[PDB]
RNA sequence: UAAAGAUGAGACGCGUUUUAGAGCUAAAUAGCAAGUUAAAAUAAGGCUAGUCCGUUAUCAACUUGAAAAAGUGGCACCGAGUCGGUGCUU
C-alpha cells in the first residue's frame, strides 16, 4: 500500500538478520518466480529472514610457509653458483660427477650412471669413509696439513661451509666486547642497577667467568653464583634471570603479584610471544632486562661449545667436534662393558630393540636426548661403576651428536675463518683459486638487508624494488645495480601505520620526545591536592606545572608520591603536610628518550635550546626503522659536525621499537578558531577548568570535532575493508551486509529507502576476570582498612557472582541510612534502594544502586534524602573513598545533597548519557553506507541526503522486550536474528519520529548543534519546545509513569508531536500487529554454501608401503618405492550420470552417483570437464547434466522435510520449529526463577500465573511429538524421554522447566548431537545414508533467499 | 575489486565459461582458453584482457615461438564476447 | 565507559622420507661385530622468465548485440503450520 519502506538490519559475529517494513509496520509479502523443470512457476514468501555463515581465520601460517619456501629457493641458489665456477676444471678431472650428485636419491633400478656418489668406484668410497670419519676431520685436515689436495674434497668442504652458514647478529668482528661472558655480565647488572636504584647488587669481587663457564651441572652453578653475592633470595628477581640465562624454567608470578602462573624456556619455539604476553602486564619499560638475559645465553652456550684453545689451529670448531666424537666412542665402550657383564638378560632390549626408547632408539628411532637420559637414568642406578657417568649425565654431557640442537649460536665468523685457511692454502696449486677468492668470500657473507625487499620485476604484490640498469642481480654486482636511496623511500612510504583520527599522516614513534611531553603533560593535569582551606582540592597552575616538569623530571628518571610530598613542598612551595588525591602511589608517564640521550652527549644546551628539535626527529625515527649499519651511516652524515667522533660511534648501536598512536599534525598542526592554540597549549595552561585529551575531542563548542569530522573521506571495496582495523570476523559480516543492501533494493523496484538501522551485537566475552579483580578488590578495601570483618566472614571467587551478594559486600557490612549492621542470611530480604528514580536515567551498574534495609529509610520525595548520614558517616565515606570500594565518580553521586537540587546539567547528562554512541567502528560502518547510498549531488556542492543510516544503543531492544513481554528464549530456534532486525527498524523510527531536534546526536551527518539546556523543562509540571521532564527518554511507550518514592501517574494514549502533531505511537492497534508479526511459521533462513580451501593432506610424510591411497610427493616417485603423503582433503562434490560397464560383458546400464574431487585435482577438473570425468571411466557423460555441489548444499524431501549435505557421506538437519508466543512465555516464566530481580509481589502474582497454566507441558510434549514424528524422524530417543518423562513427574516448576528448555536440543538446525535430561544422558543419532537424497528436489537460492531455482534430480537418470 | 587473480569467483566463473564452449563446434577456441588459464595459475593479472588490442598482442606474441597455429583474428574477437559477458566491462 | 590493531620485509637451527657408508660366523633360525656422518627433497607444480609465484582474504544457477540509460524474475485484497486463495493486468 506504500512505497516508502525501511530496512533492518543486525550484525553479529555468525548471522546477519534482514526486515523489510512499510510505515504501517507490517512485512509485505509478494509472489516470486521460479526456473528449472517444475511446474511451479511461482511462489509465496514474506520480506523477513536471516543468515548464517561460519567465522574465517588470521592470515598467520600462510606467512610462516611462505618466507620458509623463499628461503629453501635463496639456498639451492647458492649451490648453482658454486658449481658455475667449478665447472670447468671439474670437467677435466672427472665429467659425471655432478651428476652423481644430481640423482643420489633414487633407487638403483632408477639408476643410469653408478650408484656410488662421489668418485663411482667402490674401493675409493670404503677407503674414503675409513679415513675421514665425519666431515669435519676433512675441514681440519685441509685446514692444518701442506700437501696438494683433490679437487673434489675441495668442492666438498667448501659447499658444506657454503650451505649451512650460522647467524647474523654479531656484526663486525669478534672481540671480548660481545664474546667473553663477563663483560656481558657487566651489561646485566649496569641495567639492573638502572632499573632498580634503591637497591644495588655490588660486582667488585665477582668473576663471572669463572663460575659460569665449568665442568658443572646447572643448580650448582646457581647456587654458587648466589652464595658469592651478599644475601639474595634465591627465588628473587635476579636469581631468576640468571636461572633464565642458563636454561631454567623460574616464574616471575611472585615479583609482580600475577594471577596465573608463567613458565619461560629460551630452548622452546614459542618464547617471543609468551615474553611479549608478559610484558603487556609489567609494562613496556622491561625489555632491555629480558634481552640481555639472552644476549649472555649465547655468550654462554658458545663458550661450552669451544672446547678448543687457540695459538695450535686456525680451526677451533672443527677440533672441538673431533674431540666430541672421541668422548662418544669411549664412553659406549664402556656402557656396553657394563651393561654386557652385570645385566645380560637386558643387552638385547637396549641394542637391538628401536621401539623402546633404548639406544637404538636415539641412534635409528626418533626418540631425543631427553627421553633417552630418562629411560636409562635409574638402569645405570641398579648398577656399579657409574659415578663417572652420572656426573656426566647430570652435566648433560652423555652420549651426544654432532648435529644437535644447540648450533643455533655458531656465529658465521667462524666458517669464514676456515674457509679464508683453505683458500689461502691451496691457491698456488691452482690458479683459478688464485684468481677466484674475494668471489667465493662474497658468496658467503651476503645477507640482503631489510630495506631492499624480494628481488621481482612485477609479477609479486608484495614487493617495492626499484632498479638502475637492466642485468642479472648476483651477489657481486648487487651495489651496481639495485638503486637504495629510492628503495628506502620506498621502504619508509610502505611500512608505516596511518593515524586512524586522520588519514594523510603517518604516526609518530613511540620513544620520540614529543610524544612523552604529551603523555607527562596528560598525567600532571588530572591531579588533585586538599590543603586545609582548600576544601575542593583544585588543580595545579601554570608555573606549578612548569615548575614540576622542570625540577622532578628533567633531572630523575622515576617520580613517586614520597618526592611528590617532600621534595618539593617541603622544599620550595613551604607547606606542612598536603593530602594528595589523584595519583595511585607513583606516577606512569616518564622521559626515557630524555635521560638516554643526556647519558650520550653529556652535554645540555643542545637538548634545551628549543630550535633542535627537527634534527632530533630525524635522528630518532631513524634509529627506529632501518636495522642496517651502512644505511644509518649514510642517514647521518649531514649532522657530522654537531658531534666529536667518540659519540657520533656512540649513537649507532641504539634502537627503539614500538608506535604511538597520533600524528603531528593531530598535535601541534591544528587550532580551534576560537582559541588559537594547539592540543598540547591546551594541556600546558587552560586555567580554570583543566581537561584531558579525550574531553577536547568531543567538545561541540569547538572547531576540532568539525575539522575531524570533515575531514574524513577516505579506490575499490577491499581496500576500504581491508585498511581498517577490527577481529576479521566482523569484517566478513560488513561485507555480507553489504551484498545483502544491494539485493533488497534489487527486488523492490529501485526506490531508495526512507530508513536502514543498523545494530551490531556482539559475542566478545572471554572469562568473570573483573570478578577475581572483585575478590582482589574487596582485599584492596579490607586490607586498606584493616577492620574486623573478614576474619568474621571471609570472601571467595563463587559466591559473588549474584549481584545482590556482591552489593551485599560493598557496604562493609553496615546499613547506610540505619546506623545498625546487616546478617548473612539475608539477602533475599535486604531492599535495593536507589538515589536518583528510575523516571530520569535508567543505570544499573555499581554507580546507582546502594543497599537498605526497608524500602521506606530515605523519606517520601523523589529527589535527594535528608543529610543524616553526611554528617554521621563522613569519615566512612573517607575512608571507602581513600579504598576503592566506591570511585569518585559514584562518591561525587553521593554528595548530591548539597548542591541544590537537580539542575540543567543533570538531566542533559541523563539524556546525553542515553544518546551518545562513542564505539570507534559503527561510525565508519555508517560511513561505509553513506559513501554508497547518497550520491546525488547538488548546486553548491553540499550534502543531499536520501537515505538515513541510523545506529542505536543495544539495550534500548531490551528493554521494550522485557517491559512489553515480549520474551526471549535462546535455544528453540532461530528466529530471533529476524525479530531483532524487526525491532531495531521499529525502534529507530518511531524515536526518529517523536524528537526532532536529535537528530546531530544519533545520525551520522554535519548537522548544526541545538541548545539542550533549553529544550529541557526546568520545573516537574512545566511540560510545544520543552518536550519532557521525566529524562527517561522510553517512557511515553508505557501507560503510568512510576517514580522510586511512592507515587506513580498517568499519561495520554495517543502519543504525537507538539510542533507538527502527526500520529506515531498508538495504543490498541499496534500491540496486536507486532504481536501478530511475531507468530508466522515461515520466515527466510539462508544458510551460505562454502568450497573447501587449504592443505592438500597431513603434513607428515610415512614410510614406503604397499597401499594404494598414499599420495606421490614427486611426479615419477612411485609410493611403492619411495613413500608420501597419507589422507587427502576433498573439496566439493559433483553429480555424474552415465553408464559404466558391468563386467566382463561391459554391459552398458546408467547409473546416479555422487563424486568427491580432491583440492590436487581441481585444475584438471576445470579444465576439461568431459575429458576427465570421462579418463575416470564412464562413457556417453552429457554437458548440462553436470551438476556441482558445495558444502552446505539443500534436499528438499517429501511433506517439508529438508536435508543440509554436509559432506559425501553425512546429512545434517534442515528444519524449523515454529512455536507460538504462549509457550515462550510460559517457559520463560517457568526457567529463570534464579535471576528474577524483581519486587516479590507481581512476581507472587506470577507464581499464581504458572500455577494456574501448569498443564502446558503436557501440551509442549505434544508439540516436540508430531514434530518429530514429521521431519525428525527418531524412534527410540523419543519413547526413552517419554518414559523419562514420566519417571520425574512430581518435582517442582523450577526443574522441570529447565530440563525442558534442555529438551530442545533434539529439534535444531545444525549437527546432531547429544544432551542430559534430570539424570538420563540421550545419546546422539546421526545419519550415515547419503541414498535419498538423489530422488529429492535440489533447491538453489540465492542470499536472500527470495529468487529460486529448482532442479529436478528425479526425472534426470532416464532418457 | 577489479583485478582478475587466482581466486574462488574466478575459478566459478571460469569454469561456468568452460561448460559453455562445446556448443560452439566447428571453430578452434579450446587453445586460447587454456593459454589463458597458462598465464592465471602462473600469478599474473590478466585484468588487461578486456580490451581487444591486447589479446591480439599477446597471440601474436605466442605466434612467435610457433604456438596457437590454428587461430585466426576471426576467432578471436568471437571470443571476446565473453570478458564482456560472465565479467568484463 | 571509548583508544593496540591488523598487514608486510631478512637468517639460522633442528624435524621427516630414499640412497651410500662392502656386515660376519654357523632351510627356518641362533651367536657375534657395528652405530654419531653425507648427497638430494621440503606442499604435486605455473609460464609475457624473475635470485618470481603456489594454505589468508574472496565464491547461488543461466548470459554473443548499444551507459554511475540498461546485465535475467508485474502489481492490490482475504487468509495462516513452513505458505494458500481470489480478483484486475499480462
Amino acid at each position: 500500500m506504500d512505497k516508502k519502506y525501511s530496512i533492518g538490519l543486525d550484525i553479529g559475529t555468525n548471522s546477519v538478520g534482514w526486515a523489510v517494513i512499510t510505515d504501517e509496520y507490517k512485512v509485505p509479502s509478494k509472489k516470486f518466480k521460479v526456473l528449472g523443470n517444475t511446474d511451479r512457476h511461482s511462489i509465496k514468501k514474506n520480506l523477513i529472514g536471516a543468515l548464517l555463515f561460519d567465522s574465517g581465520e588470521t592470515a598467520e601460517a600462510t606467512r610462516l610457509k611462505r618466507t620458509a619456501r623463499r628461503r629453501y629457493t635463496r639456498r639451492k641458489n647458492r649451490i648453482c653458483y658454486l658449481q658455475e665456477i667449478f665447472s670447468n676444471e671439474m670437467a677435466k678431472v672427472d665429467d659425471s660427477f655432478f651428476h652423481r650428485l644430481e640423482e643420489s636419491f633414487l633407487v638403483e633400478e632408477d639408476k643410469k650412471h653408478e650408484r656410488h656418489p662421489i668418485f663411482g668406484n667402490i674401493v675409493d668410497e670404503v677407503a674414503y669413509h675409513e679415513k675421514y670419519p665425519t666431515i669435519y676431520h676433512l675441514r681440519k685436515k685441509l685446514v692444518d696439513s701442506t700437501d696438494k689436495a683433490d679437487l673434489r674434497l675441495i668442492y666438498l668442504a667448501l659447499a658444506h661451509m657454503i650451505k649451512f652458514r650460522g647467524h647474523f647478529l654479531i656484526e663486525g668482528d669478534l672481540n671480548p666486547d660481545n664474546s667473553d661472558v663477563d663483560k656481558l655480565f657487566i651489561q646485566l647488572v649496569q641495567t639492573y642497577n638502572q632499573l632498580f636504584e634503591e637497591n644495588p647488587i655490588n660486582a667488585s669481587g665477582v668473576d663471572a667467568k669463572a663460575i659460569l663457564s665449568a665442568r658443572l651441572s646447572k643448580s650448582r652453578r646457581l647456587e654458587n653464583l648466589i652464595a658469592q653475592l651478599p644475601g639474595e633470595k634465591k627465588n628473587g628477581l635476579f636469581g631468576n634471570l640468571i636461572a633464565l640465562s642458563l636454561g631454567l624454567t623460574p616464574n616471575f608470578k611472585s615479583n609482580f603479584d600475577l594471577a596465573e602462573d608463567a613458565k619461560l624456556q629460551l630452548s622452546k619455539d614459542t618464547y617471543d610471544d609468551d615474553l611479549d604476553n608478559l610484558l603487556a602486564q609489567i609494562g613496556d619499560q622491561y625489555a632491555d632486562l629480558f634481552l640481555a638475559a639472552k644476549n649472555l645465553s649465547d655468550a654462554i652456550l658458545l663458550s661450552d661449545i669451544l672446547r678448543v684453545n687457540t695459538e695450535i689451529t686456525k680451526a677451533p670448531l672443527s677440533a672441538s667436534m673431533i674431540k666430541r666424537y672421541d668422548e662418544h666412542h669411549q664412553d659406549l665402550t664402556l656402557l656396553k662393558a657394563l651393561v654386557r657383564q652385570q645385566l645380560p638378560e637386558k643387552y638385547k632390549e637396549i641394542f637391538f630393540d628401536q621401539s623402546k626408547n633404548g639406544y637404538a632408539g636415539y641412534i635409528d628411532g626418533g626418540a631425543s636426548q631427553e627421553e633417552f637420559y630418562k629411560f636409562i637414568k635409574p638402569i645405570l642406578e641398579k648398577m656399579d661403576g657409574t659415578e663417572e657417568l652420572l656426573v656426566k649425565l647430570n652435566r648433560e654431557d652423555l652420549l651426544r651428536k654432532q648435529r644437535t640442537f644447540d648450533n643455533g649460536s655458531i656465529p658465521h665468523q667462524i666458517h669464514l675463518g676456515e674457509l679464508h685457511a683453505i683458500l689461502r692454502r691451496q691457491e698456488d696449486f691452482y690458479p683459478f683459486l688464485k684468481d677466484n677468492r674475494e668471489k667465493i668470500e662474497k658468496i658467503l657473507t651476503f645477507r640482503i638487508p631489510y630495506y631492499v625487499g624480494p628481488l621481482a620485476r612485477g609479477n609479486s604484490r608484495f614487493a617495492w624494488m626499484t632498479r638502475k640498469s637492466e642485468e642479472t642481480i648476483t651477489p657481486w654486482n648487487f651495489e651496481e645495480v639495485v638503486d637504495k636511496g629510492a628503495s628506502a623511500q620506498s621502504f619508509i612510504e610502505r611500512m608505516t601505520n596511518f593515524d586512524k583520527n586522520l588519514p594523510n599522516e603517518k604516526v609518530l614513534p613511540k620513544h620520540s620526545l614529543l610524544y612523552e611531553y604529551f603523555t607527562v603533560y596528560n598525567e600532571l593535569t588530572k591531579v588533585k591536592y586538599v590543603t586545609e582551606g582548600m576544601r575542593k582540592p583544585a588543580f595545579l597552575s601554570g608555573e606549578q606545572k612548569k615548575a614540576i616538569v622542570d625540577l622532578l623530571f628533567k633531572t630523575n628518571r622515576k617520580v613517586t608520591v614520597k618526592q611528590l610530598k617532600e621534595d618539593y613542598f617541603k622544599k620550595i612551595e613551604c607547606f606542612d603536610s598536603v593530602e594528595i588525591s589523584g595519583v595511585e602511589d607513583r606516577f606512569n608517564a616518564s622521559l626515557g628518550t630524555y635521560h638516554d640521550l643526556l647519558k650520550i652527549i653529556k652535554d645540555k644546551d643542545f637538548l634545551d635550546n628549543e630550535e633542535n628539535e627537527d634534527i632530533l626527529e630525524d635522528i630518532v625515527l631513524t634509529l627506529t626503522l632501518f636495522e642496517d649499519r651502512e644505511m644509518i651511516e649514510e642517514r647521518l652524515k649531514t649532522y657530522a659536525h654537531l658531534f666529536d667522533d667518540k659519540v657520533m660511534k656512540q649513537l649507532k648501536r641504539r634502537r627503539y621499537t614500538g608506535w604511538g598512536r597520533l600524528s603531528r599534525k593531530l598535535i601541534n598542526g591544528i587550532r580551534d578558531k576560537q582559541s588559537g592554540k594547539t592540543i598540547l597549549d591546551f594541556l600546558k595552561s587552560d586555567g580554570f577548568a583543566n581537561r584531558n585529551f579525550m574531553q577536547l575531542i568531543h567538545d561541540d563548542s569547538l572547531t576540532f570535532k568539525e575539522d575531524i569530522q570533515k575531514a574524513q573521506v577516505s579506490d575499490s571495496l577491499h581496500e576500504h575493508i581491508a585498511n581498517l582495523a577490527g577481529s576479521p570476523a566482523i569484517k566478513k559480516g560488513i561485507l555480507q551486509t553489504v551484498k545483502v543492501v544491494d539485493e533488497l533494493v534489487k527486488v523492490m523496484g529501485r526506490h531508495k529507502p526512507e530508513n536502514i538501522v543498523i545494530e551490531m551485537a556482539r559475542e566478545n566475552q572471554t572469562t568473570q576476570k573483573n570478578s577475581r579483580e572483585r575478590m582482589k578488590r574487596i582485599e584492596e578495601g579490607i586490607k586498606e582498612l584493616g577492620s574486623q570483618i573478614l576474619k568474621e566472614h571471609p570472601v571467595e571467587n563463587t559466591q559473588l557472582q549474584n549481584e545482590k551478594l556482591y552489593l551485599y559486600y560493598l557496604q562493609n557490612g553496615r546499613d547506610m541510612y540505619v546506623d545498625q549492621e546487616l546478617d548473612i542470611n539475608r539477602l533475599s530480604d535486604y531492599d535495593v534502594d536507589h538515589i536518583v528514580p528510575q523516571s530520569f536515567l535508567k543505570d544499573d551498574s555499581i554507580d546507582n544502586k546502594v543497599l537498605t534495609r526497608s524500602d521506606k529509610n530515605r523519606g517520601k520525595s523523589d529527589n535527594v534524602p535528608s543529610e543524616e548520614v553526611v554528617k554521621k558517616m563522613k569519615n566512612y565515606w573517607r575512608q571507602l573513598l581513600n579504598a576503592k570500594l566506591i570511585t569518585q565518580r559514584k562518591f561525587d553521586n553521593l554528595t548530591k545533597a548539597e548542591r541544590g537540587g537537580l539542575s540543567e546539567l543533570d538531566k542533559a547528562g541523563f539524556i546525553k548519557r542515553q544518546l551518545v554512541e562513542t564505539r570507534q567502528i559503527t561510525k565508519h560502518v555508517a560511513q561505509i553506507l553513506d559513501s554508497r547510498m547518497n550520491t546525488k549531488y547538488d548546486e553548491n556542492d553540499k550534502l543531499i541526503r536520501e537515505v538515513k543510516v541510523i545506529t542505536l544503543k543495544s539495550k534500548l531492544v531490551s528493554d521494550f522486550r522485557k517491559d512489553f513481554q515480549f520474551y526471549k528464549v535462546r535455544e528453540i530456534n532461530n528466529y530471533h536474528h529476524a525479530h531483532d532486525a524487526y525491532l531495531n527498524a521499529v525502534v529507530g523510527t518511531a524515536l526518529i519520529k517523536k524528537y526532532p531536534k536529535l537528530e546531530s546526536e544519533f545520525v551520522y551527518g554535519d548537522y548544526k548543534v541545538y541548545d539542550v539546556r533549553k529544550m529541557i523543562a526546568k520545573s516537574e509540571q512545566e511540560i510545544t519546545a520543552k518536550y519532557f521532564f521525566y529524562s527517561n527518554i522510553m517512557n511515553f511507550f508505557k501507560t503510568e509513569i512510576t517514580l522510586a518514592n511512592g507515587e506513580i501517574r498517568k499519561r495520554p494514549l495517543i502519543e504525537t508531536n507538539g510542533e507538527t502533531g502527526e500520529i506515531v505511537w498508538d495504543k490498541g492497534r499496534d500491540f496486536a500487529t507486532v504481536r501478530k508479526v511475531l507468530s508466522m511459521p515461515q520466515v527466510n533462513i539462508v544458510k551460505k554454501t562454502e568450497v573447501q580451501t587449504g592443505g592438500f593432506s597431513k603434513e607428515s610424510i610415512l614410510p614406503k608401503r604397499n597401499s594404494d591411497k598414499l599420495i606421490a610427493r614427486k611426479k615419477d616417485w612411485d609410493p611403492k618405492k619411495y613413500g608420501g603423503f597419507d589422507s587427502p582433503t576433498v573439496a566439493y562434490s559433483v553429480l555424474v550420470v552415465a553408464k559404466v560397464e558391468k563386467g566382463k560383458s561391459k554391459k552398458l546400464k546408467s547409473v546416479k552417483e555422487l563424486l568427491g574431487i580432491t583440492i590436487m585435482e581441481r585444475s584438471s577438473f576445470e579444465k576439461n570437464p568431459i575429458d576427465f570425468l570421462e579418463a575416470k571411466g564412464y562413457k556417453e557423460v552429457k554437458k548440462d547434466l553436470i551438476i556441482k555441489l558445495p558444502k552446505y548444499s539443500l534436499f528438499e524431501l517429501e511433506n517439508g522435510r529438508k536435508r543440509m549435505l554436509a559432506s559425501a557421506g553425512e546429512l545434517q538437519k534442515g528444519n524449523e520449529l515454529a512455536l507460538p508466543s504462549k509457550y515462550v512465555n510460559f517457559l520463560y516464566l517457568a526457567s529463570h526463577y534464579e535471576k528474577l530481580k524483581g519486587s516479590p509481589e507481581d512476581n507472587e502474582q506470577k507464581q499464581l500465573f504458572v500455577e494456574q497454566h501448569k498443564h502446558y507441558l503436557d501440551e509442549i510434549i505434544e508439540q516436540i511429538s508430531e514434530f518429530s514424528k514429521r521431519v525428525i524422524l527418531a524412534d527410540a530417543n523419543l519413547d526413552k524421554v517419554l518414559s523419562a518423562y514420566n519417571k520425574h513427574r512430581d518435582k517442582p516448576i523450577r526443574e522441570q522447566a529447565e530440563n525442558i528448555i534442555h529438551l530442545f536440543t533434539l529439534t535444531n538446525l545444525g549437527a546432531p548431537a547429544a544432551f542430559k535430561y534430570f539424570d538420563t544422558t540421550i545419546d546422539r543419532k546421526r545419519y550415515t545414508s547419503t541414498k535419498e537424497v538423489l530422488d529429492a528436489t535440489l533447491i538453489h537460492q540465492s542470499i536472500t533467499g527470495l529468487y529460486e531455482t529448482r532442479i529436478d534430480l528425479s526425472q534426470l537418470g532416464g532418457d | 575489486t577489479n583485478a582478475i587473480r587466482n581466486e574462488t569467483g574466478t575459478s566459478s566463473k571460469m569454469f561456468n565459461l568452460s561448460k559453455r564452449l562445446y556448443d560452439f563446434k566447428d571453430n578452434n577456441l579450446r587453445e586460447i582458453h587454456e593459454a589463458l588459464y597458462g598465464l592465471l595459475r602462473a600469478g599474473y593479472d590478466i585484468s588487461n584482457m578486456r580490451d581487444v588490442e591486447e589479446l591480439a598482442k599477446y597471440v601474436d606474441v605466442k605466434k612467435s615461438h610457433g604456438k596457437l597455429l590454428d587461430v585466426t583474428r576471426d576467432d578471436i574477437e568471437l571470443y571476446h564476447r565473453l570478458f564482456v559477458a560472465r565479467f568484463g566491462k
